[PDB]
């Protein structure tokens, strides 16, 4: 409802300023705290479908484009694996009870 | 055509003659072009059946 | 001809490759059918050793195991 | 003769004189925008046009209108410069008047009240340039004009491949501008069918019967009557006498006690002249005959009121006996003959499943939506939408033109909708056509292909948007409470507004200027496409359209076009072609009067063209120019041969017209194979400029046009005389015949400096011109990029050997001295604009400053304290430009790296580093940096820096304008002052603000004195609201998108010059790839010791046929040849005679040709600098198949002291033995295309993966991997490597375990693999079991 | 999964499945509701096709996506995938450590190998030199070695000489036909970015050297290595698998070389002589004494295998020319003199190479094609051959055969005129003139052109 009365001001003050009102406008017409607008005006927005089509109208669709940011780089697994043969000899460096100490 | 290009390249060719011969150069890019196409359609279904 | 022997092929993997997919799929899950790969595309498809060429000792070993003792 | 040519002189060749010469060539696109906006005080197209369509706007009954007034355009928010930095659209609001009345309840029709909202506003629309572009997002681009079926009948054939009968069949087709197709087609059964759209067939005569028209009437439409009387008793017969032809005798034709024909003897012409001579009306017949007639009329017994028979039915002799005895005198019956006249509407009519009005509606209706119960109010309403209706339907003017001159009309303008006449007629043309009279239009005639271009397109999305628009005004209309709502609250601003958007910003005729090069701006600018909206697709349509076509002569330019997957679909406008009154292709001819050859120039479209017979642009005449052979080749109809010497009704105006400027820009063209010209003109576009402009040595003569005509360059509005020069900016101060009285004047020309082009090229402008010169109207003031001295340069010729030189040349490949790269000719200078970005996360906030986790002092070295990096710092690879920071909280570590950070005591930060950083290897100067802020966010340091800084400029800037502005005015005010009351010392004693009280006695120039005072005082405070303007418009902060607080861009000029892997080309459509660069000792030279350049391949001459890269060598050369002798003159320094003979004996050359020439030239100060202007090298204009001969070229090589050969002695620089055999040298101009090597190369070792299916993936712009396809696994499989294909597929690629496994046995030195399964199928064995599919694996 | 400026994106099964859901869920209420029959069928039928849509969209309505025109993609058209037929397999996969672009010449090159420019190698071959910078300890752990590369330090070059030295790499063109379009190279480090290719290899190819491009794929596996080398490799296949015929057939500057070097004159410094051997048949040439072609006898020694798998021996007093002496320097044993005697055309050089195959074997065959492409480059630069607007001769007697042709169609014309000629037969007969006409010419300016 909130999202809809936003639509209603921003209908009117489209063609009065001429132009459109600015992002911050609408907030003063509207009774809330008024910075919400930059809030609500993006969780309002319909997600874009995964299958859409762009250039060459080849089989590239949007989502083949999505890399994925959760994987871990393999230049860096090595550097784990590594590290893991490096604290694990200088813990064989320390006296025995030292090394429990730490590995503790 | 029942006149045929009475000169060539090493001479000069006039408006006419060189008209004439472009329909046989874009035939020639398009039917090749097109040649391509249908070989590799052709070793697709080859290999396919191999 | 040619684009219909390509037609039958005992793997259906292989079938859904090249023939209408849909189809393939259909017809072959309702018969039950048992694809062994045992073929190029197949085995190309499903991601291990060429069943020809040097992968041809690998899939030979393999397949008089297979069926014996 | 011109100023700059006075500068320079390129000889020209060729004889044929030019009665016309080129137009503009951005013609076409100015002209059509031109229309669209516009006022124009009737429906002639434009924004009024497509008003006046929909408008006025009234709700269904209610008696509640809504009309239209006026529109207007408001001056743009930027201006194209601002609206280029900033990167928003250059564009002007659109406020129209509308009228909303409120007619009184049960009206006689008067107003309650009428409310005229002033004004409201819809949409922005785009602007174009003054170079037929528009700017989009801050980006120059183009649209390209639209080839498409003119609407309007058409009539076709389809013999052939249907039903292998031959027989072939015969269709019309109705097009409309909008609205439904109607379509009309026979079958092998000649029945008449109709289809609407492409949809279900139906038999024809069921739409007649839907206009209304009973069987009766159709028969009566299309058929012609035979008359049977029953006089006395037994079958009498009217007889038109020519209706015998093509038919054999049944019977005894006997009439008038003589007997004129037999039995069994075909009636031929001299029966049908007997008859005919003898008058024989009435004749009489057998009761037999009518056994076959069909009866025309409805028959009834007027006694028992019964139908005897229905109209269209097959007579017996039985039937004949039941309607005489009624009282019959009179039968009416078909005229059918199954060659003349055609007996098909009749047949058509045993296939109509309908008998009424209301069932062929029904059956209208129910084929149009079906599935769904049919009404009457429904089908009607459907049928009179369909093509009656003013909405739904128009052919507009091209329409309804076409459409009656093919019927062979009288009217050439008409309804915009369909009558019943019109359909009648269509239907009776194409009966007509299957009957033998008449003849079959076909697709490919240019006469049928129609040209749209920006306005027209941008026409009809406005004219969608106020479609879309109306639904809702009428929708709002409907409850309407009386007179608080206004025009305002109804009518939106985004639909309109989004449909043009939509239109500019993604249309495939809507792209990005290619702006690489003049002649690729100027010739994309001139484009025609058959593809796009109301077009056919490449895999839709086959050779047919795609060929040359005879209409192209003139029209469109056979040679250029691009070569692939689409190949003339597109091709390009010719020279001289304009788009013709009504839309179609008109060119330039010379009307032939008797036998003379009359200069007077005349243009003729498509089947204008048609029936007369046009001469060749190469002929001989001579004097008063009558044609010298008794016979020249000529074309007529479709065709080209021999003619007689008086026949001819027109000539062709230029050897040109031909071709396009593409084209038009090869010389020796006529030497050239076509395919090779085509490759030429289609790879002359991707040249990118150079740093210095060079000149062609060999040339045209139309390069002066292309850099002219195209913006590039900087033309004189007015002449004068330079008051000012610098590098950046140019005044003039007007002559006063040229100049208006009042403001007096100087013309102030701001030159572009570099800035980034849309290739990421550098597009600077430079002065061409000096201090206190003479300046004549049109003349060029400033070169751009790739353009010198008025002429177009895309390239640097060079000398060049044709010669095998150590396999180095191989297939096409280019072997470049080092010379030519240390000379940095061929070097490029490229412009790219880099962003950094500054969003919003959940998390918290980006910033931009300069505190950057895990960075050297080195590093925020090249930073300032706010996080940008300097103007003019020079960058590479891995460089901070923009320092910026993301919040990511908490890393969540590990045990060891807990341990790690307990003993070095590091505190991990909360922020990420996403700082924008140059990319990977390339490497240049930052010539510039900009600012955007989100209006109300605080501007950081260094953005504030930036803004006073631009402020400050810009105060200097306006202060300069009103400067030399106001001295310009004042300098005019003294002038007029010392006419009538000269005081010469007296008046520039006192101050210069107090001259405007001294008056002058009674006279026009009191009221010059009047005129000045106003103008300087307009332009004192024009000044001032231009300076606060500018203010605004630099403080005001840019909107920005969602979650991006700031931006910062970057601009790096690098400069790459050339190596090894960069592609190269001439002219003639002959490719290469430098492969060495090489000393410039190893160089072959000649005698005199001058190295060469480039050695070119000689065996890639003769195979391509291109012998014109030859010639153009060897002219080349000559060329040379007369510069360097000049050049030597020059160095001795001999006198202004020497020189000036030598120049002039160049300039004649030994016989008839056009060029002329000089000593009306001023014989010191100007020849001694055209001299300097030659001494280069003597610039040469071939004309296209006008162009010079190989005996003027040897005789130009005689002039030049260099062989007729064009082959010298050639020493290797390596062993200095001689070159067995002579070599060809000479000067060929070469072009840099950009595919340059350090683009296209790449490499990947392990990068980023694509989410959806695991693979590699470029996130970085550091690049995916190669894509492995089906063929190189077959090549894989042919040979017998599976690892390697195992590999390919798996490790390397597909398999999210494998991939990591592998890195590190590759690391480890264990080379192997461990592959697992592929994560493609992986996925596919989850898709196909989300099903209702149970795919398993089994076993062991 | 979501985007920049806070979007979001998903695919299109969601809004399908979220349906098959709702509708659903709302049957069971309907049915606890205990609704009438004309809803709860309603209600069925619109599950129905919603599962249907789901499953595979297309087979009856083809339900839209939200907001959106195009129709939402279903399972089908998930496992269907695109481009004809193709799943994933098919169409291409992205594979990594891999590479490509323009290519260039490289005549330089024995055939087994391939210029490879140094930064492409050093990303290429990244993980190896990680592995290998700290094998020898020149850094560290694998990030200092990351950071030593990055830095590009003076010392990786040649740890990266060791990496490639052993280790093929795979070249593959854009039209993949037959199993040649795929062909493994020793890499040799080159300055630049271009690829370089030698030119025997073109013709498998079909590679111009206009701008076509190349890619480049790394063979990690041991397996693959030495794949690689026993079977893609260049020198293993010089024969085509379509036919025996060798595929290594030098193409254009070599061959012009080759013949330029044996073929003889009438008249030429040094004609009729005699020497020694081809040495100072060289010897003669160099020093500009004797013409490159001359009639002239010299001393040749040839061998024939003939004997049971053994070389006889004999010489004698060859009567050849200066081209061929020094040529036959590079021909291998058992070959005969016969064959270098002649004038050495295209397809007498192709079985030359052929008949040094089925002979010697395959090292003596390789290493020879390598000799005369070096040779055939050399002796073509060397023979100064150009192409002249004058080296194109037409017939004096062009005009002459064009006007007497031009007499035939106004002769056959008249003939039309008086009907004497039906139209079509007046048409055939012309252009048979015509046609008549050209072949003259043809074979005018062929005797002049060859001959004169
Ligand atoms: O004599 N024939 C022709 N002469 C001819 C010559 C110039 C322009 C137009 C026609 C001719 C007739 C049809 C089609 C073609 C074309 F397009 F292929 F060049 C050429
Ligand atoms: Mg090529």
């Amino acid at each position: 409802e909130t999202i809809n009365k936003l639509n209603r001001i921003s209908r009117q003050m489209l063609q009065e300023m001429g132009r459109e009102p600015t992002p911050e406008e609408l907030a003063e017409r509207m009774l809330m705290p008024e910075d919400k607008i930059r809030k609500v005006l993006k969780i309002a927005k319909e997600p874009i479908s995964m299958e859409t089509p762009i250039g060459d109208d080849e089989d590239s669709h949007l989502g083949d484009f999505i890399e994925d940011t959760t994987l871990e780089l393999p230049l860096d697994s090595a550097t784990t694996e590594s590290l893991r043969a490096a604290t694990h000899d200088v813990l064989a460096g320390l006296t025995a009870r030292e090394a429990k100490v730490l590995r503790m | 055509i029942e006149t045929p290009i009475t000169a060539n390249f090493r001479e000069g060719l006039n408006v006419l003659q060189y008209f004439i011969s472009t329909h046989g150069a874009r035939k020639g890019l398009a039917d090749t072009a097109l040649k391509t196409a249908n070989s590799g359609y052709l070793t697709r279904r080859l290999v396919d059946v191999a | 001809g040619i684009t219909k022997a390509s037609l039958a092929t005992e793997s259906f993997i292989s079938a859904a490759s090249f023939q209408e997919t849909t189809r393939v799929l259909t017809e072959a899950a309702v018969a039950g059918k048992r694809d062994e790969l045992r073929g190029l595309k197949e085995n190309v498809i499903v991601g291990r050793l060429i069943p020809a060429g040097t992968g041809y000792a690998y899939h030979q070993d393999r397949m008089r195991r297979r069926a014996a003792g | 003769y011109s100023y700059t040519e006075k500068k320079r002189i390129r000889k020209d060749f060729g004889k044929r004189p030019q009665v016309l010469d080129v137009p503009y060539l951005l013609s076409i696109q100015l002209d059509s925008f031109q229309k669209f906006i516009e006022q124009d005080p009737e429906g002639q197209y434009g924004l009024e046009a497509a008003f006046r369509s929909v408008f006025p706007i009234q709700s269904y009954s209610g008696n509640s209108e809504l009309q239209y007034v006026s529109y207007r355009l408001g001056e743009p928010v930027f201006d194209v410069q601002e609206c280029q930095i900033r990167g928003v659209t250059y564009s002007a609001p659109l406020r129209v008047k509308l009228r909303l009345v409120i007619y009184e309840r049960e009206a006689p029709e008067g107003t309650v009240k009428d409310i005229k909202e002033q004004e409201v506003y819809m949409g922005e629309i785009p602007l174009m340039t003054d170079n037929g572009t528009f700017v989009i997002n801050g980006t120059e681009r183009v649209i390209v004009s639209q080839l498409h079926r003119s609407p309007g009948v058409f009539f076709d054939s389809d013999k052939g491949k249907t039903h292998s009968s031959g027989k072939v069949l015969y269709n019309a087709r109705i097009i409309p501008y909008r609205g439904s197709w109607l379509d009309f087609e026979f079958d092998p059964k000649d029945n008449l069918f109709v289809r609407i759209d492409r949809r279900r067939k139906l038999p024809a005569t069921i739409i007649l019967r839907a206009l209304n028209y009973t069987t009766e009437q159709i028969l009566d439409l299309f058929f012609e009557k035979v008359i049977f009387e029953i006089r006395d008793n037994k079958l009498q017969m009217e007889l038109v006498p020519e209706r015998l032809r093509g038919e054999t005798a049944s019977f005894d034709i006997e009439a008038n006690g003589k007997v004129y024909v037999e039995k069994g003897r075909r009636i031929t012409a001299r029966h049908i002249r007997q008859l005919e001579k003898d008058d024989v009306k009435l004749i009489e017949v057998p009761v037999e005959y009518i056994a076959g007639k069909v009866v025309a009329k409805d028959y009834i017994d007027e006694s028992t009121g019964e139908l005897i028979c229905a109209a269209n039915m097959e007579l017996s002799l039985d039937l004949l006996a039941k309607l005489s005895q009624s009282g019959h005198k009179r039968i009416e019956t078909l005229f059918t003959n199954d060659l003349d006249h055609g007996p098909y509407i009749s047949e058509t009519l045993r296939v109509d499943p309908t008998n009424d009005r209301l069932s062929a509606l029904v059956e209208i209706y129910r084929m149009m939506r079906p599935g769904e119960p049919p009404t009457r109010e429904a089908a009607e309403s459907l049928f009179e939408n369909l093509f009656f209706s003013e909405d739904r339907y128009d052919l507009s003017a091209v329409g309804r033109m076409k459409f009656n001159r093919s019927l062979l009309r009288e009217e050439i303008e008409g309804s915009g909708i369909l009558s019943k006449d019109d359909i009648i007629d269509v239907m009776k043309k194409l009966i007509d056509i299957r009957n033998g009279k008449g003849e079959v239009d076909d697709i490919d005639h240019l006469g049928n292909r129609r040209i749209r271009s920006v306005g027209e397109m941008a026409e009809n999305q406005f004219r969608v948007g106020l479609v879309r628009v109306e639904r809702a005004v009428k929708e709002r209309l409907s409850l309407g409470d009386l007179d608080t709502l206004m025009p305002q609250d109804m009518i939106n601003a985004k639909p309109i507004s989004a449909a043009v958007k939509e239109f500019f910003g993604s249309s495939q005729l809507s792209q990005f200027m290619d702006q690489n090069n003049p002649l690729s701006e100027i010739t994309h600018k001139r484009r025609i496409s058959a593809l796009g909206p109301g077009g056919l697709t490449r895999e839709r349509a086959g050779f047919e359209v795609r060929d040359v076509h005879p209409t192209h002569y003139g029209r469109v330019c056979p040679i250029e076009t691009p070569e692939g997957p689409n190949i003339g679909l597109i091709n390009s406008l010719s020279v001289y072609a304009q788009t013709n009154e009504y839309g179609f292709l008109e060119t330039p001819y010379r009307k032939v009067t008797d036998g003379v050859v009359t200069d007077e120039i005349h243009y003729l479209s498509a089947i204008e063209e048609g029936n007369y017979v046009i001469a060749q642009a190469n002929s001989n005449l001579d004097e008063e120019g009558h044609f010298v052979e008794d016979l020249v080749t000529c074309r007529s109809k479709g065709e080209s041969s021999l003619f007689s010497r008086d026949q001819v009704d027109y000539m062709d105006v230029s050897t040109q017209q031909v071709v396009s400027v593409g084209a038009s820009l090869i010389p020796f063209l006529e030497h050239d194979d076509a395919n090779r010209a085509l490759m030429g003109a289609n790879m002359q576009r991707q040249a990118v400029p150079t740093l210095r402009a060079d000149k062609p040595l060999v040339g045209t003569g139309m390069e002066r046009a292309v850099a002219v005509d195209s913006g590039v360059t900087a033309v004189a509005k007015r002449g004068g005389v330079v008051q000012y020069v610098d590098a950046s900016r140019i005044v003039i101060k007007v002559n006063e015949d040229e100049m208006y009285p009042g403001e007096a004047g100087i013309d102030i020309y701001n030159l572009t400096k570099y800035t980034r082009s849309n290739q990421n090229t550098c597009i600077n402008q430079m002065p061409c011109v000096s201090l206190g010169e003479p300046v004549e109207r049109g003349d060029v003031l400033a070169d751009g990029p790739s353009t010198d001295l008025g002429e177009l340069a895309l390239g640097q010729n060079m000398r060049v050997a044709f010669m095998p030189w150590n396999g180095y040349n191989f297939e096409d490949s280019i072997l470049v001295s080092e010379r030519v790269v240390q000379e940095d000719r061929f070097t490029t200078i490229h412009i790219q604009e880099l962003a950094c970005v500054s969003r919003d996360t959940k998390l918290g906030p980006e910033e931009i400053t300069a505190d950057i986790p895990n960075v050297g002092e080195a590093a925020l070295s090249k930073l300032d304290e706010s996080g940008i990096v300097y103007i003019g710092a020079e960058v590479t690879g891995g460089d901070i430009l923009v320092g910026k920071v993301t919040p990511k909280g908490e890393t969540q570590l590990t045990p060891e790296e807990k341990l790690l950070r307990a003993i070095f005591g590091e505190k991990a930060s909360d922020v990420k580093d996403s700082s924008l950083r140059v990319p990977n290897g390339v490497s240049g100067t930052v010539i510039d940096v900009q600012v955007f802020t989100r209006d109300g966010v605080e501007k950081d340091k260094r953005a504030l820096e930036i803004e006073e800084m631009q402020l400050k400029q810009a105060k200097k800037d306006l202060s300069e304008e009103l400067q030399i502005l106001e001295a310009g005015l004042f300098s005019r005010i003294r002038a007029v002052l010392v006419a009538g009351g000269v005081e010469a010392e007296k008046l520039d004693k006192l101050p210069r603000d107090r001259w405007l009280e001294l008056g002058l006695t009674d006279e026009e120039k009191q009221n010059q004195l009047e005129q000045l005072a106003e103008q300087y005082d307009e332009l004192k405070h024009e000044f001032e609201k231009k300076l606060e303007a500018k203010r605004r418009k630099i403080t005001q902060g840019d909107d920005l998108a969602p979650g991006v607080l700031k931006i910062v861009k970057v601009y790096l000029a690098v400069k790459r010059r050339i190596q090894p892997g960069d592609k190269m080309a001439g002219r003639h459509g002959n490719k290469g790839v430098i492969s060495k660069i090489n000393p410039i000792e190893d160089m072959p030279y000649d005698e005199n010791g001058t190295p060469v350049d480039i050695v070119l391949n000689p065996l890639g001459v003769p195979s391509r046929m291109n012998i014109g890269q030859i010639l153009e060598t060897h002219l080349g050369m000559a060329a040379k040849g007369i510069g360097d002798k000049i050049n030597a003159m020059l160095k001795q320094q001999q006198e202004v005679a020497k020189l000036r003979e030598f120049i002039q004996r160049a300039y004649d050359l030994g016989a008839d040709v056009r060029q002329k020439v000089d000593l009306s030239t001023f014989s010191d100060e100007e020849v001694m600098r055209l001299a300097e202007n030659l001494r280069k090298g003597m610039p040469i204009a071939t004309p296209v198949f006008d162009g010079a001969k190989e005996a003027e070229i040897k005789e130009l090589l005689k002039l030049g002291d260099l062989p007729t050969s064009g082959q010298i002695r050639l020493y290797d620089g390596r062993t200095g033995e001689q070159f067995e055999r002579p070599v060809t040298v000479g000067y060929m101009y070469m072009l840099k295309l950009n595919h340059l090597v350090d683009d296209k190369m790449h490499a990947r070792s392990t990068g980023s993966y694509s989410l959806v299916t695991q693979q590699p993936l470029g996130g970085k712009a550091q690049f995916g991997g190669q894509r492995f396809g089906e063929m190189e696994v077959w090549a894989l499989e042919a040979y017998g490597a599976a690892y390697t294909l195992q590999e390919m597929l798996t490790v390397k690629s597909d398999d999210v375990n494998g991939r990591t496994k592998m890195y590190k046995n590759i690391v480890d030195g264990n080379h192997q693999m461990e592959p697992g399964m592929p994560e493609s199928f992986n996925v596919l064995l989850k898709e196909i079991r989300s099903l209702g599919i149970n795919i398993e694996l089994e076993d062991e | 999964v979501p985007l920049d400026g806070g979007r979001f994106a998903t695919s299109d099964l969601n809004d399908l499945y979220r349906r098959v859901i709702n509708r659903n869920n709302r049957l069971k209420r309907l049915l606890d509701l205990a609704a009438p029959d004309i809803i709860v069928r309603n209600e069925k039928r619109m599950l129905q096709e919603a599962v249907d849509a789901l499953l595979d969209n297309g087979r009856r309505g083809r339900a839209i996506t939200g907001s959106n025109k195009r129709p939402l993609k279903s399972l089908a058209d998930m496992i269907k995938g695109k481009q004809g037929r193709f799943r994933q397999n098919l169409l291409g996969k992205r594979v990594d450590y891999s590479g490509r672009s323009v290519i260039t010449v490289g005549p330089y090159l024995r055939l087994h190998q391939c210029g490879l420019p140094k930064k492409m190698a050093l990303e290429l071959f990244k993980p190896f030199i990680y592995g290998k910078l700290e094998l020898r300890g020149l850094a560290t752990t694998i990030k200092a070695a990351k950071k030593m590369v990055e830095r590009e330090e003076a010392v990786v070059w040649d740890i990266l000489d060791e990496v490639i030295r052993e280790h093929p790499v795979l070249l593959n063109r854009a039209p993949t036909l037959h199993r040649l379009g795929i062909q493994a190279f020793e890499p040799v480090l080159i300055e630049g970015k271009a690829i370089q290719l030698h030119p025997l290899v073109c013709a498998a190819y079909n590679a111009d050297f206009d701008g076509d491009q190349m890619a480049v794929h790394v063979p990690l596996t041991l397996e693959a290595q030495l794949e690689a080398r026993a079977l893609m490799m260049s020198t293993n296949n010089i024969l085509s698998p379509a036919n025996g015929e060798p595929i290594i057939v030098p193409s254009q500057d070599v061959v012009l070389g080759l013949y330029y070097m044996t073929r003889d004159c009438v008249n030429a410094k040094g004609e009729g002589m005699v020497l020694t051997g081809p040495k100072e048949a060289e010897r003669l040439y160099r020093s500009g004494l004797a013409s490159l072609h001359a009639r002239v006898k010299v001393r040749i020694t040839e061998y024939e295998k003939d004997a049971n798998g053994e070389l006889v021996a004999k010489t004698s007093l060859k009567d050849t020319t200066v081209g061929r002496a020094i040529l036959w320097m590079i021909v291998p044993k058992g070959l005969p003199y016969s064959i270098v005697n002649q004038a050495l055309g295209k397809k007498a050089i192709s079985k030359m190479l052929n008949t040094c195959y089925r002979i010697l074997g395959l090292k003596p065959t390789v290493i020879f094609a390598d000799q005369i492409m070096y040779t055939g480059f050399a002796y073509a630069a060397r023979s100064g051959a150009s192409v002249g607007i004058d080296d194109m001769v037409i017939p004096e007697k062009k005009h002459e055969i064009i006007s007497e042709a031009e007499a035939e169609v106004a002769e056959i014309q008249e003939q039309f005129q008086s009907g004497l000629v039906t139209a079509g037969e007046r048409y055939n007969k012309v252009i048979d003139i015509w046609a008549a006409a050209n072949d003259r010419v043809s074979k005018a300016m062929m005797d002049n052109l060859q001959t004169e």
